C-alpha cells in the first residue's frame, strides 16, 4: 500500500 | 483530562484522502491531520503528515483499548498518541520520518 512501514 | 478525539481540531472525521491532499497542498514539513481510516474498521484512524514536501500515510491502530503506530500498542487514546508526537520525532518507527507533529490542520 501507500502507507508508511512502521517498525514494531 | 479531556482526551476526546472530537475535541481535537486536527481530527477531521469522514474526509477523503483527496480532501487531506487539498489541506496539505503547499504546506511545511510537520503539518498534520487525522481522518477516519478509509476502511472504517476496528475504530482505526489515519494520520497524514507532511515530510519532504510529500504526504506520509500512517495507520493509527486500535486494539484492545490501546492505540499506536505499530505493535505493541501503548497509548490509551488517539489524543495521547498525537500529543506525544508533538514533541518526539517519529524517526524510531522509520528513519524517513524524522519529523514531529508540529502544525495541525484545524477544523
Amino acid at each position: 500500500s501507500d502507507y508508511m512501514n512502521m517498525t514494531p | 483530562s479531556n482526551m476526546s478525539l472530537q475535541n481535537a481540531e486536527w481530527y477531521w472525521g469522514d474526509i477523503s484522502r483527496e480532501e487531506v491532499n487539498e489541506k496539505l497542498r503547499d504546506t511545511a514539513d510537520g503539518t498534520f491531520l487525522v481522518r477516519d481510516a478509509s476502511t472504517k474498521m476496528h475504530g482505526d484512524y489515519t494520520l497524514t503528515l507532511r515530510k519532504g514536501g510529500n504526504n506520509k500515510l500512517i495507520k493509527i491502530f486500535h486494539r484492545d483499548g490501546k492505540y499506536g503506530f505499530s505493535d505493541p500498542l501503548t497509548f490509551s487514546s488517539v489524543v495521547e498518541l498525537i500529543n506525544h508526537y508533538r514533541n518526539e520525532s517519529l524517526a524510531q518507527y522509520n528513519p524517513k520520518l524524522d519529523v514531529k507533529l508540529l502544525y495541525p490542520v484545524s477544523k
